[PDB]
RNA sequence: UUCCUCGUGGCCCAAUGGUCACGGCGUCUGGCUUCGAACCAGAAGAUUCCAGGUUCAAGUCCUGGCGGGGAAGCCA
RNA sequence: GGUUGCGGCCAUAUCUACCAGAAAGCACCGUUUCCCGUCCGAUCAACUGUAGUUAAGCUGGUAAGAGCCUGACCGAGUAGUGUAGUGGGUGACCAUACGCGAAACUCAGGUGCUGCAAUCU
RNA sequence: GAGAACAGAAAUCUCCAGUAGAACAAAAGGGUAAAAGCCCCCUUGAUUUUGAUUUUCAGUGUGAAUACAAACCAUGAAAGU
RNA sequence: AAGCUCGUAUCAGUUUUAUGAGGUAAAGCGAAUGAUUAGAGGUUCCGGGGUCGAAAUGACCUUGACCUAUUCUCAAACUUUAAAUAUGUAAGAAGUCCUUGUUACUUAAUUGAACGUGGACAUUUGAAUGAAGAGCUUUUAGUGGGCCAUUUUUGGUAAGC
């Protein structure tokens, strides 16, 4: 009845490319990161992708190619476990270790990991990886947020703040951090640095622990499992990063399977397609009996 | 909008009498003004005394 | 009065084409153009900064400069009775490789493999490309394939 | 099957289409605080008509967005104004549904002298849950077609809970 | 043919883009008179000659049509 | 082979109506102290992954489906057009020689391919 | 298109469809959908120094426009503009 | 006209190969816009109406819209598609490949970019045909009312307009 669109209009629709159908990348922006300077004839920009799905956290350094992109190294929330992490894998603490992680991991595999310590004395302070003099001018990369929106706060911008400290030369200001007085335009390190430590949480432990216990209990259920207390919570942050320093080489799984294996079974498992043959002895069937007064 | 225009000097001219006759018994007032020129006088009267 | 506009008669020539509006493929940013590349100038009538003149549609140059967003062209324009070159500066989304090259160079780095080759052992590498020779003799067989006699086909008028 | 298509409401929308700004503007704008807890939004005119005494932007009209429990209260609270019985065409082909009603003292603020006597428009947004698949940014797209509401999901629904009857048709 | 002008209450006309719009005569009700006039209190009535575009609003701003009136038409 | 992130070509990829989906992923989904934003924690913000569900999103399949794409001595060497004649015709126009060559229409076939990295009975 | 008191063909609000059939100061034509359209926040790059180039063209001028360089700035978290 | 530098070339009113661009001819309107003849089926909580009706969100007809599927004909300032003829560029020595030198530019980086050293590849050195010599400079006369023919085409009924 009234769904239902004419032929003309069909036949006239234009379609977005596929992302923009799919509604997961926004091409105004990819025009303005990937764009390189024509003078620059090949060198390649480089992009810190961040995106956020439900318990796990992604970090990438892609490069674009006519044929597709090429990604140098990636960073996963849900590999915290192998260095001290093992609940809150989308907290912003847990951004700031995966932006540290994809740090190291890169400078590790590029060589520029002696050099370009980073920031060890974490502080909350604002400061950019400066160039050592005469020196190979640390490497450069810049955000690309995606569809995510931007704000105050957002944990987005705790994988930046993981990667700079990371020795990483990430362009940045720092109204956006959490903490960023608004009436007057300053910072507070001191609230900065408890959120790169979960201060938002372990603060968090105190009330619900003094007034309603079974809503301590329902969420924050692997902390009591577990025996972790509130005071203990940056301790193992702490003695994480000290870990993703001393090695983020990215070992890998071992799959306990094949690729063969995985196959044959989603094979096996799918529905296929119908051949012409089969569909013109559909129809001819049907004819017979739907109109062949049945 | 304004409260201003100390100008004009109310014309002598007979309808404007007629104008002055009018007007202390009310009735909202329309007058108009042309200013070629930048010397400008009260020409014409007009009513619209609604208030409604 | 006349009209001569910058963009006069130019109605059809810019428009964009069928179902292919909206922002243009990454892949022309994605292009690297070096100096002395010959390049075809093709303008998008999306982009109107950097547009070239209605006269250079479907004109080809040579590249002489490389700048942030444009690339500098050289075109040979005639007036009167002669050439003058014009230089021009052009953003690279009315700017596409002229593929005649890069099948031209993949000729001469095929004549280098066939003359290397046969230097091996002299054998007159034969580089130089001919025209379409006319065909040499054969023989047909009508073997399964006698012979079709055909024949005029009256008028009728058919409507 | 049925394991989690339950329908809940959305959102309860009450409008108050003042033909005119100022002094009755605001009075009727001080009544829907008290109703709401929320601050009222007071909505302009689009183009002029010229016979309804209404230029563009005059600011004519307020209406209040409420959802929750605190929504379904206030919708309680108006139904036993309709006594319960609403007639059939109120019911949207979407599944919605609303109603007017006058006399806005007939709940809550007794008379309160300085602010008069003012009717309202109730209207209720009705669907399941999971419906942020139409109102995200990232990923968005349409719900399918066994998952929307309709007229006889809604009425339904609207007998079985507050158990209230509909009219003739 | 061109150019110009005009068309608005029953009649003659006036009109500030910002109120269905103004005057005078005319019409209606009541009063005075034996009665009608004159006179005294009060009212009402207009698709601004036909269609579009602009404006937020168009009698008005303008473009397209109908009817009326005026001027021009000379050197041979 | 499935799934996710970033893509390339930009409907063979869109649209309508139904059906199916192990595992993982994705998703819906629970809460409001903190950073943050709204009339409204609906979007956006933050926390948990715990309380649940494949209903939806999504993927795939089905339809003498719309559309889209490819092809054919189907239409048609037709329409049109470059060069020549002391060619025809009163004329409008039309054939011939050397060349190029459509669109509509009909019929047949198809209904996304693919790069990098990660994960999956 | 379907619904809500006064409210009706036209007042405000909600849902579904909606390739642009609207809007972008003006005449017309191109171009534009997470925008070039609507709303909001901050600003003055509508700045300084002369050069090169395109149109009209004699390859003169004027008008208009394009791409840079050397400074100082605006905006955005950033690429950028 | 005066010549000058050189001696078969840094050529050409030409064709072929390869590769670009165009919106005319044609064609189309059961494809966007506009125009336009005709019937058919529905739809009125909703046009004008009439009949049964007091009316109904009742029924039956008729005329106009509205929608759906069809039908005849059109566009210099309409269009999906789209010729023929004309038109841009390339077919090498100012070339190709290998190695490493300069830079205050660029790159995360001797990474790139541009310009080079040295080494290797010649008359089949990269399609056809011709080349009557090729290139370059100065100075000055006359001219700046045109007309005719084929083909395309504008105003006009038409014209030796
Ligand atoms: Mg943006
Ligand atoms: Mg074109
Ligand atoms: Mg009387
Ligand atoms: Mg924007
Ligand atoms: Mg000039
Ligand atoms: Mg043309
Ligand atoms: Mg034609
Ligand atoms: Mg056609
Ligand atoms: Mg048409
Ligand atoms: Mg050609
Ligand atoms: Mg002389
Ligand atoms: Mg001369
Ligand atoms: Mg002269
Ligand atoms: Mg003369």
């Amino acid at each position: 009845q009234k769904d239902a669109k004419s032929s003309a209009y069909s036949s006239r629709f234009q379609t977005p490319f596929r992302r923009r159908r799919e509604g997961k990348t926004d091409y105004y922006q990819r025009k303005r990161l990937v764009t390189q300077h024509k003078a620059k004839y090949n060198t390649p920009k480089y992009r810190l992708v961040v995106r956020f799905t439900n318990k796990d956290i992604i970090c990438q350094i892609i490069s674009s190619t006519i044929t597709g992109d090429v990604v140098l190294a990636a960073a996963y929330s849900h590999e915290l476990p192998r260095y001290g992490i093992t609940h809150g894998l989308t907290n912003w603490a847990a951004a700031y270790a995966t932006g540290l992680l994809i740090a190291r991991r890169t400078l590790q595999k590029l060589g520029l990991d002696e050099t370009y310590k980073g920031v060890e004395e974490v502080e909350g302070e604002y400061e950019l990886t400066e160039a050592v003099e005469d020196g190979p001018r640390p490497f450069k990369v810049f955000l690309d947020i995606g569809l995510q929106r931007t704000t105050t706060g957002a944990r987005v911008f705790g994988a930046l703040k993981g990667a700079s400290d990371g020795g990483l030369y990430v362009p940045h200001s720092e109204n956006r951090f959490p903490g960023w007085d608004f009436e007057t335009e300053e910072i507070d390190p001191e609230l900065l640095r408890s959120y790169i430590f979960g201060g938002h949480v372990s603060q968090y432990m105190e009330e619900l622990a003094d007034d309603d216990e079974e809503r301590f209990s329902e969420l924050f259920k692997g902390y009591l499992a577990d025996d972790i207390d509130a005071d203990s919570l940056e301790d193992i942050y702490t003695s994480a990063h000290e870990a993703i320093r001393a090695d983020p080489a990215f070992k890998p799984t071992e799959k306990k399977f094949t690729k063969e294996q995985y196959a044959a079974e989603s094979k096996k498992y799918r529905q296929t397609k119908l051949s012409k043959e089969e569909r013109a002895a559909r129809v001819a069937a049907k004819i017979a009996a739907l109109a062949g007064q049945q | 909008d304004g409260d201003t225009k100390d100008d004009v000097k109310a014309p002598e001219g007979e309808l404007g009498d007629s104008l002055q006759t009018a007007f202390d018994e009310g009735k909202d007032l329309m007058v108009t003004i042309i200013s070629a020129m930048g010397e400008e006088a009260a020409i014409s009267f007009k009513e619209a005394a609604r208030t409604d | 009065g006349k009209s001569h506009g910058y963009r006069s008669r130019t109605r059809y020539m810019f428009q964009r084409d069928f179902r292919k509006h909206g922002a243009v493929h990454l892949s022309t940013y994605l292009k690297v153009y070096k100096v002395g590349d010959i390049v075809d100038i093709k303008a998008n009538g999306s982009i109107q900064k950097g547009m070239p003149h209605k006269f250079y549609q479907g004109k080809t140059g040579v590249v002489y400069n490389v700048t942030k967003s444009s690339v500098g062209v050289i075109i040979n324009k005639m007036v009167g009775n002669r050439y003058l070159e014009k230089r021009l500066n052009l953003r690279v989304e009315h700017i596409k490789h002229s593929k005649c090259r890069q099948e031209f160079l993949e000729r001469v780095k095929a004549n280098a493999a066939k003359r290397a080759e046969a230097k091996a052992q002299g054998v007159a590498v034969q580089l130089k490309r001919q025209p379409a020779q006319p065909r040499e003799s054969r023989i047909v067989s009508t073997e399964g394939n006698v012979p079709q006699t055909l024949a005029p086909v009256p008028y009728e008028t058919f409507i | 099957q049925n394991p989690m298509r339950d329908l809940k409401i959305e959102k309860l929308v009450l409008n108050i289409s003042v033909g005119e700004s100022g002094d009755r503007l605001t009075r009727a704008s001080k009544v829907l605080e008290q109703l709401s807890g929320q601050t009222p939004v007071q909505s302009k005119a689009r183009y002029t008509v010229r016979t309804f005494g209404i230029r563009r932007n005059e600011k004519i009209a307020v209406h209040v967005t409420v959802r929750g429990p605190k929504a379904e209260e206030i919708l309680e609270r108006g139904l036993k104004v309709k006594e319960y019985q609403l007639r059939d065409r109120n019911f949207s082909a979407t599944g919605n549904f609303g109603f007017g009603i006058d006399e806005h003292i007939d709940l809550g603020i007794k008379y309160d002298p300085s602010i008069g006597i003012f009717g309202m428009d109730f209207y209720v947004v009705m669907n399941r849950p999971g419906a942020r698949v139409t109102r995200r940014k990232r990923c968005k797209g349409t719900v399918g077609n066994s998952h929307k509401t309709t007229k006889e999901d809604t009425v339904s629904w609207f007998k079985q809970k507050y158990d209230a009857d509909v009219l003739d048709k």
